[PDB]
RNA sequence: ACCGAUAGUGAACCAGUACCGUGAGGGAAAGGUGAAAAGCACCCCGGAAGGGGAGUGAAAUAGAACCUGAAACCGUGUGCUUACAAGUAGUCAGAGCCCGUUAAUGGGUGAUGGCGUGCCUUUUGUAGAAUGAACCGGCGAGUUACGAUUUGAUGCAAGGUU
RNA sequence: UAACUUGGGAGUCAGAACAUGGGUGAUAAGGUCCGUGUUCGAAAGGGAAACAGCCCAGACCACCAGCUAAGGUCCCAAAAU
RNA sequence: GACAAUGGUAGGAGAGCGUUCUAAGGGCGUUGAAGCAUGAUCGUAAGGACAUGUGGAGCGCUUAGAAGUGAGAAUGCCGGUG
């Protein structure tokens, strides 16, 4: 049995999030909570929450002790983007993208 | 100068072979019992204990 | 004991109980055919000669009439609006050799 | 009545993409590029059917020459003897008769030599 | 479709020794390039290699016909502008006789991924001896 | 019988629509050849 | 024998409006939860947003960014293969290794050999270093009214027809 | 085995090289302008290393089948060291 | 059954497939229609079927009739994503 957790429409761009997800994909619960707390990247204070709340469904809905858990699925998907503009030189404009992502973590007891 | 040809999904994914961040390289503290950065203080409670 | 028959404008090496595919004959399925032109009888048996051995017929039973795998014949000429497309299935007959 | 195109354009742009699977990169994904490669593939196949009957003949002739050289006689000399002897066995059978059996082949080399 | 092809499992290979004493450079090279390629055995199998290892001995004794020892130049380039070098076939043989024979035979094998692997079966040594006694190399006589 | 009707034989023919592909015989140029005054729209010459 | 949300009025959606111009003036985009709001009480993680359960309902992968949900494009896992090689990237020949179909000379992958200079326009002649196309999806070009002349068909016939 | 006659519908009016008779140029030019053939244009396949026009030859489709053309037979590369 | 024929641009002639709608007949559909997805299937071609999912209310077949009747290319128009 596996418990999942999602954070829909976070405002960090998706291929900035993906740099962190790699470092934790396959590690252990207590090791994963520590890596996301000693890294200097900006997507750490958000990804950590999505992981600290997958472990609250792994024990309150089902019944698993939170010591022997591994991280099985960790990916970031795309979300709807925002259109913006920034005026350039000599009466011309250029577009901007405010990108968004969905983050997802699944923790399991290897059974 | 401008690009003459488009770039394929293959040539784009080889360039990023090396675009990855490394492990922070941490150790457990012999008080807190919690992972801390090497040669720094334990944030959870500060005890360097040189 | 192998022999060299001459059936469909081609030659075929034949052994007892071998399954061989040839060009469409008129014989019905479940019947028994015969080959009247044998070129070479050899191997374990006596080496013989040519143009054709005397007597020496080979017998077989017909298993199925059919149609081979489909192919597609496409061609074109560039910068000239000219293409063409055709299909084709070549028919066949499957036999099994039982007396050389 | 107004007749808009529906499901008739999609239905024949997928008959062309399925015929191109295993192709590298974008040649199995985009229609404009997979349609040119499906066209060229058919032209090559038509040419390659004809050359398959040339390639295999220059394979049976090398094998037969290498079998005949053992008995101190060239492929050209042996072939000329067989025609006089009226044996009439095509290049494919002689190669198989030689690879499978050495003894039967000798019984031919000898006859050609007798014919001269 | 009764044709027989040969695979790695069914292929064996022999070892031979050819002597270059009193032999023309181009009359010996041609015959050795038909052994390495395997055109003397009935199972030719063009996709697969079936050739035999050959060992040249006494490669200094190789002989050229007519005014060549001073009228045949071997040229090379080093990719730097103006760097093009040359050496006369006489001096090459009094200097490095293994190279002479070995660069004439290889200009007769095809230039593909498979002709590169058939050029590694050629061993060339000037001395009347050879270090490959561990196999059983039988002699082959050029016709 | 209003559900099996057939006209006389030999009478109706189907009209010809030009410019609908290469395998019809009336494709790219639609039966006009190449550049000229009889290939532009609006036509070429007076009745005289 | 008219359209069905790029169609039909510019306009099925508070449109001659948001906006653009000193002014005359121009001018868009935007429909659909369910039969019925019965629009998720309470519990847990979090500052919240957002989730995981429990419930409503025939259906929540019907949760108001609401029917269905294609392609480009972005990811996660995995069965065969690749670090001495000169490639319009396919096509014919072919071992090895992994699966079992609308059951028939089956399907996937591909060490190694042979042949091999994209498509369309315009030209005496284009791989062309001549033109055009970033890719995907929708829309986008011999028609109708009246006259004339020739073929096929049908009716009557020194008559035929309004 | 084609011809002519009356009616319906057309396209074409920028041509190129090679051989052989001649102008013009300089018994120069893949120059140019005429006469006379063929091939390209609108023609794939084999040879000339690659090479629209040169030598051979005109593809209805299928084949791990035979005899030939130009050109060829020491190795690359099929057939005479 | 016998023999002969069957390369093709501009162009002329003949036979066909599919799309939306209508008339008449005859049918399938909550015991799951169209459409969307996957498949190793049948025709000389354009193309037609049958199983399995996803969906949830309409749609084919036979014979005629009428057309806003088929898209890869216009530095085409509009939306989306590189």
């Amino acid at each position: 049995m596996e418990a999942k957790a999602v954070a829909r429409t976070i405002r960090i761009a998706p291929r900035k999030v993906r740099l962190v997800l790699d470092l934790i994909r396959g590690k252990n619960a207590a090791e994963a909570i520590a890596i996301l707390k000693l890294t200097n990247k900006a997507s750490s204070p958000v990804i950590e929450k999505v992981l600290m709340s997958a472990l609250a469904n792994a024990e309150h809905n089902y019944d698993m002790n939170t010591d022997e858990l591994v991280v099985k699925e960790a990916y970031a998907n795309e979300g709807p983007t925002l259109k913006r503009f920034r005026p350039r030189a000599q009466g011309r404009a250029s577009a901007i993208n405010k990108r968004t992502s969905h983050i997802t973590i699944v923790v399991s007891d290897a059974k | 100068a401008v690009p003459k040809r488009r770039t394929s999904k293959t040539r784009k994914n080889k360039r990023r072979t090396h675009f990855k961040i490394s492990v922070p390289g941490m150790t457990e503290c012999p008080n807190c019992g919690e992972y801390k950065l090497s040669h720094r203080v334990c944030k959870n409670c500060g005890s360097y204990n040189g | 004991m192998f022999a060299i028959i001459e059936t469909g404008g081609k030659q075929i090496k034949v052994e007892e109980g071998q399954e061989i595919f040839v060009e469409k004959l008129d014989v019905n399925e479940g019947d028994t055919f015969t080959f009247d032109k044998v070129l070479f009888v050899g191997g374990d048996s006596v080496k013989v000669g040519a143009p054709t051995v005397e007597g020496a017929t080979v017998t077989a039973t017909v298993n199925k009439q059919g149609r081979g795998k489909k192919i597609t014949v496409f061609t074109y000429k560039r910068r000239k609006n000219s293409k063409r497309k055709k299909g084709h299935r070549q028919p066949y007959t499957k036999l099994t050799i039982d007396k050389i | 009545p107004r007749v808009k195109g529906g499901t008739v354009t999609r239905a024949r742009r997928k008959k062309t993409i399925k015929l191109a699977k295993g192709y590298f990169g974008s040649k199995h994904t985009l229609y404009k590029v997979a349609k040119q490669q499906v066209m060229k593939s058919g032209q090559y196949a038509f040419r390659d059917r004809r050359q398959r009957k040339r390639d295999f003949r220059k394979l049976w002739i090398t094998r037969i020459n290498a079998a005949a050289r053992q008995h101190e006689m060239s492929y050209s000399r042996l072939m000329n003897g067989l025609k006089k002897a009226g044996i009439d066995i095509n290049r494919k059978m002689l190669s198989e008769i030689a690879i499978s059996d050495e003894k039967a082949f000798a019984q031919l080399v000898t006859k050609a030599k007798d014919a001269l | 479709r009764q044709t027989f092809m040969a695979n790695e499992s069914n292929i064996e290979r022999k070892w031979y020794v050819i002597d270059a004493e009193g032999q023309t450079l181009g009359r010996l090279s041609s015959e050795v390039a038909s052994i390495l390629r395997g055109k003397n055995k009935v199972t030719y199998t063009p996709h697969v290699d079936t050739g035999d290892y050959v060992i040249v001995i006494n490669a200094s004794k190789i002989e050229f016909t007519g005014n060549k020892e001073t009228d045949k130049v071997y040229y090379r380039h080093s990719n730097h502008p103006g760097g093009i070098k040359s050496i006369t076939a006489g001096e090459l043989r009094r200097t490095n006789p293994e190279r002479l024979i070995e660069n004439s035979i290889k200009g007769m094998l095809p230039s593909t991924r498979l002709g590169e692997k058939q050029g590694k079966k050629l061993f060339v040594y000037g001395g009347a001896e050879h270090p490959h006694a561990a196999q059983q190399p039988e002699n082959y006589e050029l016709r | 019988k209003l559900h099996e009707l057939k006209p006389a034989e030999g009478s109706r023919k189907e009209r010809n629509r030009v410019g609908r592909g290469v395998a019809t015989g009336n494709g790219k140029t639609s039966g006009r050849g190449h550049k000229g005054q009889k290939a532009r729209s609006g036509g070429g010459v007076r009745p005289g």
